[PDB]
RNA sequence: UUGACUGCGAGACAGACACGUCGAGCAGGUACGAAAGUAGGUCUUAGUGAUCCGGUGGUUCUGUAUGGAAGGGCCAUCGCU
RNA sequence: CUUGUCGGGUAAGUUCCGACCUGCACGAAUGGCGUAACGAUGGCGGCGCUGUCUCCACCCGAGACUCAGUGAAAUUGAAAUCGCUGUGAAGAUGCAGUGUAUCCGCGGCUAGACGGAAAGACCCCGUGAACCUUUACUGUAGCUUUGCACUGGACUUUGA
RNA sequence: UUAAAAACACAGCACUCUGCAAACACGAAAGUGGACGUAUAGGGUGUGACGCCUGCCCGGUGCCGGAAGGUUAAUUGAUGG
RNA sequence: GGGGCUCAAACCACACACCGAAGCUGCGGGUGUCACGGUGACGCGGUAGAGGAGCGUUCUGUAAGCCUGUGAAGGUGAGUUGAGAAGCUUGCUGGAGGUAUCAGAAGUGCGAAUGCUGACAUGAGUAACGACAAUGGGUGUGAAAAACACCCACGCCGAAAGACCAAGGGUUCCUGCGCAACGUUAAUCGACGCAGGGUUAGUCGGUUCCUAAGGCGAGGCUGAAAAGCGUAGUCGAU
RNA sequence: AACCCACUCCCGUUGAAAAGGUAGGGGAUGACUUGUGGAUCGGAGUGAAAGGCUAAUCAAGCUCGGAGAUAGCUGGUUCUC
RNA sequence: GGUCAAGUGAAGAAGCGCAUACGGUGGAUGCCUUGGCAGUCAGAGGCGAUGAAAGACGUGGUAGCCUGCGAAAAGCUUCGGGGAGUCGGCAAACAGACUUUGAUCCGGAGAUCUCUGAAUGGGGGAACCCACCUAGGAUAACCUAGGUAUCUUGUACUGAAUCCAUAGGUGCAAGAGGCGAACCAGGGGAACUGAAACAUCUAAGUACCCUGAGGAAAAGAAAUCAACCGAGAUUCCCUUAGUAGUGGCGAGCGAACGGGGAUUAGCCCUUAAGCUUCAUUGAUUUUAGCGGAACGCUCUGGAAAGUGCGGCCAUAGUGGGUGAUAGCCCCGUACGCGAAAGGAUCUUUGAAGUGAAAUCGAGUAGGACGGAGCACGAGAAACUUUGUCUGAACAUGGGGGGACCAUCCUCCAAGGCUAAAUACUACUGACUGACCGAUAGUGAACCAGUACCGUGAGGGAAAGGCGAAAAGAACCCCGGAGAGGGGAGUGAAAUAGAACCUGAAACCGUAUGCGUACAAGCAGUGGGAGCCUACUUGUUAGGUGACUGCGUACCUUUUGUAUAAUGGGUCAGCGACUUAUAUUCAGUGGCAAGCUUAACCGUAUAGGGUAGGCGUAGCGAAAGCGAGUCUUAAUAGGGCGUU
C-alpha cells in the first residue's frame, strides 16, 4: 500500500497562502515565507486583543480631562468626586457624552463638583 | 539495487553535501529504506478459542432469526433451474447451503449461482455464517455441529 | 595464664552496589578470683587489593556401563608497590 | 650574551673586509685547512647608464565609455537595506533616544555588510587513521646448530 | 604543476666481502641476472678534482679469531612416588 | 531617554487624590480531578520526558451494494460548520470513474539534513565575443550584404601562416538544392542539413621472403590447483 | 640558429591555456635530443634521491567485491488536542 | 464687483505595491498501461568437434535500423491442421504480384547452413593472410568433393646408444577440450568488525580464487549407540536446549543421550541386487487444433453495455473489449472431442556390457614428535586424521564404552555397489497477489547495458498518453514559393492540432480599481478617514490603507542568539523508528488444577498429532530429605519456604 503525498501536500499549502493574501512580496506567494508571516501575524493578533482594552481606556480618559477641565475640574478630582456621591458610570459612556451630550456632562461634573471632591 | 560502488565525489573540497553512493535512499534511483520481503501474515487461534465463537455465532443466527432448518437437502441431476426452483418455495436467495455431506450434484448445481453458496459442517467457517443472509442447515447437519461444538 | 576461643547472634550505625562498624544474649569447652565477676586481642580512629587461575590440609558430596581412581564440589588456607 | 673589541671603507655602515681568542656549543675521510678555472649560486663595494626616484608631463595603440547584435558567473531567509551615542551572546541598516533625508539612474573608489570562495591546515579532543623509527610487546621470512630419515662396507682409537 | 640550490651524480681515495655451481639479487621451485666475466674481476659501504695532511681512545655496541672451563634444545629414560 | 526644569518639573518630611499588568473582580463560554446523583469546589505557563484522546491519506472486507455522461476523480473560486487536525454545499474547468458505515493493514502526513531530481529566478541585458597582419571602394545575386562571389586598390607570412610523406581521423572531398539547429553577430556562405557522384598499379606503400629486442612455445623440467621457465620450432620492423 | 630546457620580470588567475604568452635566459658532438617496437607495477616497480614518478590521482594507483565495515562524533527526523 | 494681504491646499506618476480577470512558461496531480516484482503448481534440468554460447558480414522493388534467415539467404522439400485472405515491425506511400487446383499462418520431420569464435592444416592485430595430400574434371595461370591441431587409451608396423630389447617414430580406431545463474564434493584461504583499547579469541573456514560431477550430489547397511533393560543402515524436519560443556572462564561458541515425524531396503568378493545400451509387450502424457447456451422494446445521448419494462441460458455469473457500466454482440469460459509424425515416462521379456575390488582385507591397527577435526582454546583429555619416524595379533584373536585399571556389555576396521525422503532455478507453461503504476516497479514500459564517460578493467542515463474513428485541417488572405498566423472545414468536443488527456506551483506579462515623489528599520498587528464596486441604498458586502499605538525572521545548538554562530535562492515530486525470531510487563479474551501443541497427517484456516513447554513444593553446592529444609555437636538460634 503506497501512499502518495500530492493531494493533500497541495491542499495543505493553499491553506497557508489564502491567509497571506495582500502581504508584500515573498510573503504572499512562496510558501516558507508566508507560513512564518502567517505566525506572526497570529501572535500579534493574540497579543492585540489585550492591547486593545488598553489603547481605549487611555482615549476616554484624555477625552474626560479635556472635557472636565471645561468645566473647571480635573480628571483625578471629577473621579474621586463621582466615586464620593454614587455615580458609577463607565469611562465609555461618560467620554461619550463629554463630545455628544455635552449639556449632560456638564450636570455630572456639576453633581460631583457639589460633593466638594 | 543495482551499481553504487564507490563514492560519487570525494569527501571534502567540493561544496557538496556528503556522498557515498548514488543508490542511497535519499536519492531519486536509490533504494527503499525498510524494503519489504515475503512474509506470513498467519495468527494463532486456540483450538477451543475457535469453537467458543463457532457457539457464540451459531447463537446469534437463531436470535436473529437467520437460521432455517429442513428435513435433508437433495437435488437430482446438476441444473441450476431445477436447484433455483427449489430455492423459491422456500422463500431464499441469497443463502448458505449446509449439509453433513457436499453431494456431487448439489456441488455442480449452485456453483454457477451468483449469492448461493454449499459448504459442509467442518467446511463453514466463522466469515460465511455471518456474510450470507440466511443459513439454511440439514437436520444432519444439526446433529454434527452439536457432535463437534459439544 | 591463652578469650588474640568454636558455632551463632536480638538489635542497630553507615551506605548506589560490592564492601565496612558496634554488639547484649544462647550452646560448647576454658583462664584468673574467696566470690559478685571479668575475658570473642591491644585508649580509639591508618597499617590495605575484588574476581579469574594455580598450590597445600581435611570431607557420611559427586564421580560419564559397573567397582574404584583421575577430575570436580564444600570447609580451611597460601601466591599480586 | 652581541650591533663583542680594534683597524679599513662612508658625511653617517646591526651588512662587508682584516685581526684578536673570552670556541654558550670548530676540528681532522658524517674528512681539516687552502686552492687556478668554472657557476641563470649567497654577501659587499665601484665605473658607465638611466623615469628606480625628487615629481611626474606629453604622445601612440588595446580595453574601459556610447550605439547595434549575441549573451555568462560566483552569490541569494525575506527586505519599505541612513548617521551618531548607548544597550545587547560583550564591535548593530533593523533595539532605545536623537539628528538628518523629495523619487530613480549612470560613470567611478573600495570603508562596512564580522563581504564571496574551501564542514580551519595553527591548537585541543576521539580508549580515530595512515606511514616511519628503535636495545617497546608479540611474532615471522631468510641465515645458522643438532636428532631422525634418505644412508653403506672395512680398519683403528676410545667409554659403558 | 610555488624550492635548480650550498642538494644528487662525478673522476679520484679507502674499508670490507667473494676461489666460481662466487658473493649478491629476483623467484614456494625449476631457473635467470652477476657473466658466456674469473681477484688489475665482481658486490656493498663511506668520502668526493688537486695540494699539505688526516692526531689520541678497543671501556660500550658491532665484526673477526680462540677454545680450556661454566651454563645450555629437541632426544634418552636410572631412580623414587 | 529627550524637550525643558530654580518659592522646581530638585532634595527632605507629612497628607489626600488619581494613573498603572495577561494580578484580582464583573459577564459569557471550554475543559481536568474529586464528591454527590446534571449540580458543587478548585484547578487548567511550560523544554527533555511520561500518560490519555483523535483527524486525514492508499489498499482489503462490508460491496454482484450505493453514486455517476441530467457528468466521476482531479484543478480553480465562493460560502458555511467545528476547539483543532478538518468536514460540508455549490459556480467554472474535466471527461470516466468513485467509495457511505464499521472494521482490518500500512511504502500513512516534510521547510530545513552545505538532502536527491526537474523547472524557473537574482546578478543583468551586465562581463565577454579567443592573438592589436588592416582594410577601402565598385558590381552582382538576394526578402534582406561590414562578412558571399568577381573587379580595382591596400596590408601580412614566406626555413612559413608555402608544398609533401608517416601516424591519427573516416567521407570532412566534388556538384545540385537549402538555412530551422550548428558557426560566440547576420549570412544568400560553410569542415552545417538532404540527394547524387568521386579513389583504376607487374614497378608507389603493404602482403608474400628474412631476421632484432621481445612474445608464444610440442615434448621437457618445476610447481597445492591455476600456473612458471624453457628446447625443437614460428611469430615479431622501427 | 634549429632542437631540448626552464633562471627573472610582467600579464593572465571566471585565463586564449586545469601550468600559458611577450620580452630577456641556459645547453647546443654529447653523462645529447628524438621516432617506432618492446620489458619491469601496487607493500610492488623505477628513481644522477625531490618520498620524486607509475594515464590532470601517490608516505602505498585505479576498479569491482567483503560492504549497508566502524563512527561514545556533527546534521536531520513530517498531522491535532 | 475689482485690487492687495493673510490662511488653506484638489488634480496632475518616470516608475512601483495590493486585489481581481485573462494569458504565457512549466510540468505536478488525477485516471490509464503493451512494463516490472514476489509467490504457488508443474515441466526439465543442460548445450558442444554432426562445431556450442557469443558475434561479423550479407540477404527485400525502393535509404536506414530491428526481427528472421545463410550464396538454396523475411527462405527450399515433405507430412498434419485449416478455410480466406496474403507479400514481418519501426512505418507510410507508390509499384509489381500470389490464390478455394487450398495461399499467408501454426506443428512434426528433412535439406541448405559464408566468415569469426574451444576454432582444430600453419600463422594472425576475432571476423584476415598463406598452404599441403587424395580422387574427379578443364588447358592454361584453375574448379569440385573430401582430409591434414593437441592429448589420453587401444592396436599394427617399425626401430638408438647396445647383443638381445627398451626409449623413441609413423598409420589407423574411440574419447576429451569450450560455455552455463544456482545447488554438490573437494584444494587454498582474509580483513574490516566485536571484545567499548588489544595480541589468545571473534568475524569464520565466511568473502574470494581454483578443480571435478550430476540432475541432484554427498552419505549409507555398525570394529554404532546404550546401560545389565534394549535399540538396530544413510539423509532431512521438530524437540531435548541456549541445558551439559567450552572460554584472556572475557566477548562469545555450543552438544549428545532420549523422544515425535518424512522415507522404507538391502545385496556381493564359491560374483549379487542394481545400472547402462540395443530389440520387442502395452499404457499414459507432450509438441496444433475442433465444437461449445441464451435478448428484445423504450429514454438521454456523438456513440448504450447506462434508465424504465419484460424475458432466456447455467456442470458456462465478478474474464478480456466492443463509440459510457454486457451471463445472452465478439473472442472466450464450464464440459466434451482430437495426431501423418517426433520427444518423454512407466511397463513386459531377451541379449550384451557393467557392478568387479578375487578369495574377507599389513606398512594395516597401535605408538612417539608437530598440526588439523570433533560444541571441547592442553586441559584428568578419550575418539577420528596425518607431515616425519616406527610398528602387532589372527576368532582360545582384535575394536569401543571421554585419563587409567579389573569385570561385564556390544561390535568385526584395514574390499565394494545401492532408490526414496533433502538442495537449487539461468530456462518453459498456467494461475495468483490487502505488490508498483512512469522520480514508482528491473539500470531498461520508449530501438538500454544503448547514448555518454574512461587507455582499459569498469561505470552508466534521460525519454509513455490526440481522438470512438485520421475523419491529421480541401480552399482563400498576410508572410521569403518561409517560420508563424487569420478565416474556412472535420469532429460530441480543436483553449482535443500533432511538443496534441487533465494541466497545479515557482516565474513572466496585459487590463481595471485604489494607494504611493518631506519620507527612516522583520513590512505585520490594533485603531482608522477617504475613494471605488455591487446591492439588500447604508448599524450591509467586497477591494485599497492616507494617518497613528505596539512590534529586532525561522531552525539548530546552547548558561545564554535580532545576533555579525549553523542551515536554507524559490517551487513541484521523493526523503528517516522498520521486519523476523526469542522474551518481560500492561490491557483484553478462551479454558482452568490444569493450560497449550511443534514438526507432520489432512476433506486442508476444520479435524487429528499432547513428543515437548509452563504450573500444582521447597531447601541444599550436592547425595538427599520433604511442609519442610540448610547451617550446627545442638530438636538452640538464624536464612529461605509453607494455610
Ligand atoms: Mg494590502
Ligand atoms: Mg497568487
Ligand atoms: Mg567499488
Ligand atoms: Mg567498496
Ligand atoms: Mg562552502
Ligand atoms: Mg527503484
Ligand atoms: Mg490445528
Ligand atoms: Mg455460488
Ligand atoms: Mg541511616
Ligand atoms: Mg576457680
Ligand atoms: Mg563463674
Ligand atoms: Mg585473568
Ligand atoms: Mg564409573
Ligand atoms: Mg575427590
Ligand atoms: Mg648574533
Ligand atoms: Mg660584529
Ligand atoms: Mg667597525
Ligand atoms: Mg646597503
Ligand atoms: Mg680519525
Ligand atoms: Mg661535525
Ligand atoms: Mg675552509
Ligand atoms: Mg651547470
Ligand atoms: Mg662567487
Ligand atoms: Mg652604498
Ligand atoms: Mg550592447
Ligand atoms: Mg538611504
Ligand atoms: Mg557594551
Ligand atoms: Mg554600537
Ligand atoms: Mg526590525
Ligand atoms: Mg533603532
Ligand atoms: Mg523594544
Ligand atoms: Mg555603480
Ligand atoms: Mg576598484
Ligand atoms: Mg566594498
Ligand atoms: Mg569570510
Ligand atoms: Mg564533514
Ligand atoms: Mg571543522
Ligand atoms: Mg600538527
Ligand atoms: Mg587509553
Ligand atoms: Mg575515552
Ligand atoms: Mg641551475
Ligand atoms: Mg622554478
Ligand atoms: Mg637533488
Ligand atoms: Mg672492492
Ligand atoms: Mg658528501
Ligand atoms: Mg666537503
Ligand atoms: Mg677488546
Ligand atoms: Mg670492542
Ligand atoms: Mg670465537
Ligand atoms: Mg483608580
Ligand atoms: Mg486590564
Ligand atoms: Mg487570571
Ligand atoms: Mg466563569
Ligand atoms: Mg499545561
Ligand atoms: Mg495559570
Ligand atoms: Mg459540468
Ligand atoms: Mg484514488
Ligand atoms: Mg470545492
Ligand atoms: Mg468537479
Ligand atoms: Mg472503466
Ligand atoms: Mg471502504
Ligand atoms: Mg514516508
Ligand atoms: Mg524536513
Ligand atoms: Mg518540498
Ligand atoms: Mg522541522
Ligand atoms: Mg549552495
Ligand atoms: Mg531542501
Ligand atoms: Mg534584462
Ligand atoms: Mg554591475
Ligand atoms: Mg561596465
Ligand atoms: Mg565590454
Ligand atoms: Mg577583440
Ligand atoms: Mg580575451
Ligand atoms: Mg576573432
Ligand atoms: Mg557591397
Ligand atoms: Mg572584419
Ligand atoms: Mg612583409
Ligand atoms: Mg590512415
Ligand atoms: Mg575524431
Ligand atoms: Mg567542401
Ligand atoms: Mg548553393
Ligand atoms: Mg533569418
Ligand atoms: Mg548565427
Ligand atoms: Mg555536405
Ligand atoms: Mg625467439
Ligand atoms: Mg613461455
Ligand atoms: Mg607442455
Ligand atoms: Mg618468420
Ligand atoms: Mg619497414
Ligand atoms: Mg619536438
Ligand atoms: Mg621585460
Ligand atoms: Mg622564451
Ligand atoms: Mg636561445
Ligand atoms: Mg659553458
Ligand atoms: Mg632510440
Ligand atoms: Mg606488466
Ligand atoms: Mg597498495
Ligand atoms: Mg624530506
Ligand atoms: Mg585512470
Ligand atoms: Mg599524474
Ligand atoms: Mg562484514
Ligand atoms: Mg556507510
Ligand atoms: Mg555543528
Ligand atoms: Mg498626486
Ligand atoms: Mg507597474
Ligand atoms: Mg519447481
Ligand atoms: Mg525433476
Ligand atoms: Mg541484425
Ligand atoms: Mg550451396
Ligand atoms: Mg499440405
Ligand atoms: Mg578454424
Ligand atoms: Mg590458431
Ligand atoms: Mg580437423
Ligand atoms: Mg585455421
Ligand atoms: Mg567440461
Ligand atoms: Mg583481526
Ligand atoms: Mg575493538
Ligand atoms: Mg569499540
Ligand atoms: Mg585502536
Ligand atoms: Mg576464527
Ligand atoms: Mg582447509
Ligand atoms: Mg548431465
Ligand atoms: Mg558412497
Ligand atoms: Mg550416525
Ligand atoms: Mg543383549
Ligand atoms: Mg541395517
Ligand atoms: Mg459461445
Ligand atoms: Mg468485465
Ligand atoms: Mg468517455
Ligand atoms: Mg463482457
Ligand atoms: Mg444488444
Ligand atoms: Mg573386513
Ligand atoms: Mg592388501
Ligand atoms: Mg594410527
Ligand atoms: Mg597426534
Ligand atoms: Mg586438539
Ligand atoms: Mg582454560
Ligand atoms: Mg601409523
Ligand atoms: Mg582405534
Ligand atoms: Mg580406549
Ligand atoms: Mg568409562
Ligand atoms: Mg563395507
Ligand atoms: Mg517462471
Ligand atoms: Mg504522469
Ligand atoms: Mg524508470
Ligand atoms: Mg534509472
Ligand atoms: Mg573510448
Ligand atoms: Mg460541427
Ligand atoms: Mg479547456
Ligand atoms: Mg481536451
Ligand atoms: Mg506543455
Ligand atoms: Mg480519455
Ligand atoms: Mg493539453
Ligand atoms: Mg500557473
Ligand atoms: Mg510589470
Ligand atoms: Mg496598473
Ligand atoms: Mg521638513
Ligand atoms: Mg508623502
Ligand atoms: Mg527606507
Ligand atoms: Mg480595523
Ligand atoms: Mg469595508
Ligand atoms: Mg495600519
Ligand atoms: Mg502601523
Ligand atoms: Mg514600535
Ligand atoms: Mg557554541
Ligand atoms: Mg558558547
Ligand atoms: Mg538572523
Ligand atoms: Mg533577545
Ligand atoms: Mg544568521
Ligand atoms: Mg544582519
Ligand atoms: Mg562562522
Ligand atoms: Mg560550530
Ligand atoms: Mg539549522
Ligand atoms: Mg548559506
Ligand atoms: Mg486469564
Ligand atoms: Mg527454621
Ligand atoms: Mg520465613
Amino acid at each position: 500500500a503506497r501512499v502518495k503525498r500530492g493531494v493533500i501536500a497541495r491542499r495543505r499549502h493553499k491553506k497557508i497562502l489564502k491567509l497571506a493574501k495582500g502581504y508584500y512580496g515573498a510573503r504572499s506567494r512562496v510558501f516558507r515565507v508566508a507560513k512564518q508571516a502567517v505566525i506572526k501575524a497570529g501572535q500579534y493578533a493574540y497579543r492585540d486583543r489585550r492591547q486593545r482594552k488598553r489603547q481605549f481606556r487611555a482615549l476616554w480618559i484624555a477625552r474626560i480631562n479635556a472635557g472636565a477641565r471645561q468645566n473647571g475640574l480635573s480628571y483625578s478630582r471629577l473621579i474621586a468626586g463621582l466615586k464620593k456621591a454614587a455615580i458609577e458610570i463607565d469611562r465609555k459612556v461618560l467620554a461619550d457624552l463629554a463630545v455628544n451630550e455635552k449639556a449632560a456632562f456638564t450636570a455630572i461634573v456639576e453633581k460631583a463638583k457639589a460633593s466638594l471632591a | 539495487v543495482s551499481g553504487g560502488g564507490k563514492k560519487p565525489w570525494r569527501q571534502k573540497g567540493t561544496g557538496r553535501a556528503r556522498a557515498g553512493t548514488i543508490r542511497s535512499p535519499i536519492w531519486r534511483g536509490g533504494g527503499t529504506t525498510f524494503a519489504a520481503k515475503p512474509r506470513s501474515h498467519e495468527q494463532k487461534l486456540n483450538k477451543k478459542m475457535y469453537r467458543a465463537a463457532l457457539r457464540s455465532i451459531l447463537a446469534e443466527l437463531v436470535r436473529l432469526d437467520r437460521l432455517v432448518v429442513v428435513a435433508d437437502f437433495a437435488v437430482d441431476a446438476p441444473k441450476t433451474k431445477g436447484l433455483v426452483a427449489k430455492l423459491d418455495t422456500l422463500g431464499l436467495k441469497d443463502v448458505l447451503i449446509v449439509t453433513d455431506g457436499v453431494d456431487e450434484n448439489l456441488y455442480l448445481a449452485a456453483r454457477n449461482l451468483a449469492h448461493v453458496d454449499v459448504r459442509d459442517v467442518q467446511g463453514s467457517d466463522p466469515v460465511s455464517l455471518i456474510a450470507y443472509d440466511k443459513v439454511l442447515v440439514t437436520v444432519s447437519a444439526v446433529k454434527k455441529f452439536e457432535e463437534l461444538l459439544g
